[PDB]
RNA sequence: AGAACUGGCGAUGCGGGAUGAACCGAACGUAGAGUUAAGGUGCCGGAAUACACGCUCAUCAGACACAAAAGGUGUUAGUUCAUCUAGACAGCCGGACGGUGGCCAUGGAAGUCGGAAUCCGCUAAGGAGUGUGUAACAACUCACCGGCCGAAUGAACUA
RNA sequence: GCAGUCAAGCGCGACAUUGCUAUACCGAAGCAGAAUUCGGUA
RNA sequence: GCUCCACACAGAUGGAUACGAAUAAGGCGUCCUUGUGGCGUCGCUGAACCAUAGCAGGCUAGCAACGGUGCACUUGGCGGAAAGGCCUUGGGUGCUUGCUGGCGAAUUGCAAUGCGUGGGGAUAAAUCAUUUGUAUACGACUUAGA
């Protein structure tokens, strides 16, 4: 289960230069440490600050504000793979940010390939109004009065024989 | 749970029907197979009428008696695919293979007796729907099997008056549902619904 | 030689046993379909050839025969076979009455020793 | 004059009273409110007991009943709407509750329990037996 | 992925659909035509008792496919009951005159001896010109093929040769 | 082929890997209970026919880095542009002209057997012509617009 | 092979390009018939 | 195979409890114009149905039903795919826990579940012997003789 967590740093501040940038950023991650290493990765290829003389101001967990209320996510993702890194844009339709961040990275480990280690969370955000989406598929939800059957149910047998030659109708 | 297990091979995977019949075979437990040809194999037809050449094109050259044995029933296809599920050339092995009996349809005494089937192993209910299936039947009659005729004549001999024995029994039922009925409402038949029957 | 007619192993039984018979029509009227003979010599026949435009045609044309020994059949009983799909099986058999003294041997190989049990 | 026969099927939509197979809340009734994808509606049971969150299709089962339900209402709206269709007296009413409920009793039932049941089953078998034929 | 594709097929007031199981029946003045539709895994609906609705849901562009077709195929026998199609083919020879008795046997095509029987699954009726007509669109349509693919001029130039019988005009009985 | 430095072997058993010298864990007294590594959990084989998201029909798939640069009207996802309620793509109907049959070439070739430029007048729209066709005209036409049509469509690239 | 123009991309680099040195059965051909040629199954 | 004599004794313990067909559809009841018909009703597992009380299941007296059930008979029907089993009419004989009473349990002491051979009598058949070839190196095979 994934996690968002904010991280600040401040490249140990020294004579001359107090209170650098501070730059901030938000992480998705499984835990502390993980957000912390993805947090230092990212600010060694975008930045120029390095661990060696970086220092982590404070990392805290961000709970999604309405983890009841379904929303479309609009996801700027840049990820890496055999070929060069290039720019992706992706729409979820979810319930929660966290939620959202681990179907695009299913997605993305299942379509294109490409796993945590080489995927990059740009920015998260949401989709107020209608007709603002770009994706085809995310549409088909947005729908009125959208109604549609379960046709051939998969039913789960306790027992290896059954007397019932057992129908899928839903 | 029985003594004996009657299962109903139409409209079954050869493969997970196969695996599970070895694995309860195994485990000390009878079972009969009925309806072979009728199994179903995924894949299209041509697929597996390929498959099943390359199998037999391996004939031994100084002894082909001796070696590799083509049989052509849909009964002994299945006997082929479920033993080398089982750990043949052993005592254990052939002692397993000796409770399993595999026929052409429904043979008697099993005609008259209950038959049952393996839910994880219906082509309905594995299968991805509109997907290209293919039938033992039609294999076995392709690559040599010359029964599929008087098979089905017989088939069809079975469900007649099978249908009749269960009209009687539906009218039968009948009756007991009347007198189940006219006997509800009592006193015994309140505290029975009371004690959850 | 023919593949088809290999092994050649030597044959188990003196008779040769039909292996097919013709297939039957639903329509015609009972009748017999094939025959016990014994082979018997051999000789010389001349005809003329009616086929038309052949080499031969309206002339003589000469070749060999054989003649075969075919006294009349007696029949002794009637066998049933049913349909079932590990092939066809004899259900029933009925023999008549009375048998010839050559039929009752038949089932004898001692028939002088033996009682004649038949 | 047109025939079109077995076509019913329970579709998946806001409103939807559905049973939870598996889960925390398995057993208890929930209600369909928003549609997230093809694999994920949200429900809430507020009545039953179940918080509102977002189920995977495959943890629940649908059901016959129905009941008209706004689209993304909320747990006040949704517990509201629910006590005014009274879809609890349907349930019960229904064969499905019924059986449910049967299961739990015998899966209730002790063994002097048991007993009584087996001679008021001989008493009800003795008076059909001799209604029969008859 | 679309999540629900329906198509529409009208229902003319003369003809009446009866649908259960895929099997497809309609009626009509000309006749009555049914077809087996079990392998195309689509749904029917009665939606005012005028209009017939075939949907797929869940369904990708390969089941979309089946879902369209299954309108067009419908359409078709609806339009075939009603009116019926009509089908006619040309007898072209340049020096052995083209015989066809009725089964339809072709006789001295090309000078050949050999006489082409093409069965009858459909009518036949008449200039130099046969006219075939059928409630089922396929049955004809295949007749009138066959009729055309008996008569092959092997080993013969196509161009200089053009003795056969080949499909000339189509439309409805009315 | 021959040399310089460096980690295992060699003196070495065990589990895993259909078996295994260059592969992983683990380096060893005889026993009991328990927890694990690599390796596994449809049967042979002790362990879930576990969950969730997507992908593939393969007529020799798949579960093992050279021949791999490209091809496919096979499928699922992305990037850059064009059109777009001043009417998106598509399907039918209509217009699709005048000097003119441009100049040369002429047995006849008028846009389409050939060679060289490609204009004005225009109209919402005509290439001195993208094709079928006649020894030449004849007839249809796409590109170019209009009318009946009603929402997204098209071209090129990446996974 | 040598030497030059290329240039989707990454001074190297794609398709073109300039000087020497059996039988039988199907699809196409200006197949008028026969005969014949080219491709496919085997 | 018939008869007389001598001798030995891979895994039950409730019931394998019978339609077919579809699975983008199905059963059951009922109704009518008799149809790919109308209405109701059911699945979402067999967590189901029968039977399950009696010193390992005895003795005995009544009530109410006259039904349920074991037994050998008895009339008849069905089952040829591996039928070999399924029943069905009539009576007889036992139980009936369907209902109400009277007798015994103990000491087992707190548990180690609790049906051919070998010797004869007779009689069906086979081999060799013998002998013909239709088979033939030898095996083997087709024949004849109370």
């Amino acid at each position: 289960h994934f996690k968002e967590y904010q991280v600040i740093g401040r490249r140990l501040p020294t004579e001359s230069v107090p209170e650098p940038k501070l730059f901030r950023m938000r992480i998705f991650a499984s835990n502390e440490v993980i957000a912390k290493s993805r947090y230092w990765y990212f600010l060694q290829k975008l930045h120029k600050v390095k661990k060696a003389s970086g220092e982590i101001v404070s990392i805290n967990q961000i709970n999604e504000a309405h983890p009841t209320k379904v929303k479309n996510f609009g996801v700027w993702v840049r990820y890496d793979s055999r070929s060069g890194t290039h720019n992706m844009y992706k729409e979820i339709r979810d319930v929660s940010r966290v939620a959202a961040v681990e179907t695009l990275y299913q997605d993305m480990a299942a379509r294109h390939r490409a796993r945590f280690r080489s995927i990059h969370i740009l920015k998260v955000a949401e989709i107020e109004k209608t007709a603002d989406v770009k994706r085809q598929y995310v549409k088909q939800f947005l729908t009125k009065d959208l109604k549609f059957p379960l046709p051939h149910r998969v039913q789960k047998s306790t027992k290896t024989f059954s007397y019932k030659r057992p129908s899928t109708f839903y | 749970v029985e003594p004996v297990v009657v299962i109903d091979g139409k409209g079954h995977l050869v493969g997970r029907l196969a695996s599970v019949v070895a694995k309860q075979l195994l485990n000390g437990q009878k079972i009969v197979v009925v309806r072979a040809e009728e199994l179903n194999i995924s894949g299209e037809f041509f697929r597996n009428k390929l498959k099943y050449h390359d199998f037999l094109r391996k004939a031994t050259a100084f002894n082909k008696t001796r070696g590799p044995f083509h049989f052509r029933a849909p009964s002994r296809i299945f006997y082929k695919a479920l033993r080398g599920m089982v750990s043949h050339k052993t005592a254990r092995g052939k002692a397993a293979l000796e409770r399993l009996k595999v026929f052409e349809g429904i043979p008697p005494p099993y005609d008259k007796k209950k038959r049952v089937v393996v839910p994880q192993a219906l082509r309905v209910l594995r299968l991805k729907p509109g997907r290209k299936y293919t039938t033992l039947g039609k294999l076995s009659t392709s690559v040599g099997w010359k029964y599929e005729d008087v098979v089905a004549k017989l088939e069809a001999k079975r469900k007649v008056s099978s249908a009749e024995y269960y009209a009687k029994k539906r009218a039968f039922t009948k009756k007991v549902a009347s007198a189940n009925a006219t006997a509800a409402e009592s006193d015994v038949a309140k505290q029975l619904a009371a004690l959850g029957y | 030689g023919h593949l088809g007619f290999l092994p050649r192993k030597r044959a188990a039984s003196i008779r040769a046993r039909v292996k097919a018979f013709p297939k039957d029509d639903r329509s015609k009227p009972v009748a017999l379909t094939s025959f016990l003979g014994y082979k018997a010599g051999m000789t010389t026949i001349v005809r003329d050839l009616d086929r038309p435009g052949s080499k031969f045609h309206k002339r003589e044309v000469v070749e060999a025969v054989t003649v075969v020994d075919t006294p009349p059949v007696v029949v002794v009983g009637v066998v049933g076979y049913v349909e079932t799909p590990r092939g066809l099986r004899s259900l029933t058999t009925v023999w008549a009455e009375h048998l010839s003294d050559e039929v009752k041997r038949r089932f004898y190989k001692n028939w002088y020793k033996s009682k004649k049990k038949a | 004059d047109s025939i079109v026969k077995a076509s019913n099927w329970r579709l998946v939509e806001v409103g939807r009273v559905v049973l939870i197979k598996k889960g925390q809340s398995a057993g208890k009734l929930a209600a369909i409110v928003e549609i997230i994808d093809q694999k994920k509606v949200l429900i809430d049971g507020p009545k039953a007991g179940v918080p509102r969150q977002a189920i995977n299709l495959g943890q629940v089962v649908l059901t016959p009943l129905t009941f008209a339900l706004p689209r993304g209402a909320r747990t006040a709206t949704v517990s509201k709407k629910w006590a005014a269709a009274a879809v609890c007296e349907k349930w019960a009413a229904s064969s499905w509750a019924k059986k449910i409920a049967q299961r739990e009793r015998r899966a209730a039932l002790t063994d002097f329990e048991r007993f009584q049941v087996m001679v008021l089953r001989k008493q009800k078998r003795y008076t059909v037996k001799k209604a029969l034929a008859k | 992925k679309y999540i629900q594709t329906e198509q529409q097929i009208e229902v003319p007031e003369g003809v009446t659909v009866s649908i259960k199981s895929r099997i497809v029946k309609v009626v009509g003045p000309r006749g009555t035509l049914t077809k087996n539709l079990k392998h195309i895994d689509v749904t029917f609906t009665k939606v005012n008792n005028q209009l017939i609705k075939v949907a797929v849901h869940n369904g990708g562009r390969k089941h979309v496919a089946a879902l369209r077709t299954v309108k067009s195929l419908v359409d078709n026998m609806i339009t075939g009951v009603t009116k019926g199609y009509k089908y006619k083919m040309r007898y072209v020879y340049a020096h052995f005159p083209i015989n066809v008795n009725i089964f339809i046997e072709v006789r001295n095509f090309l000078g050949d001896k050999k006489i082409r029987n093409v069965p009858v699954r459909v009518t036949i009726e008449f200039k130099d010109e046969i006219v075939l007509s059928g409630n089922s669109v396929e049955d004809v349509s295949q007749n009138a093929a066959d009729l055309q693919q008996i008569c092959r001029v092997r080993n013969k130039d196509i161009r200089k040769f053009l003795d056969g019988i080949y499909v000339s005009h189509k439309g409805f009985i009315t």
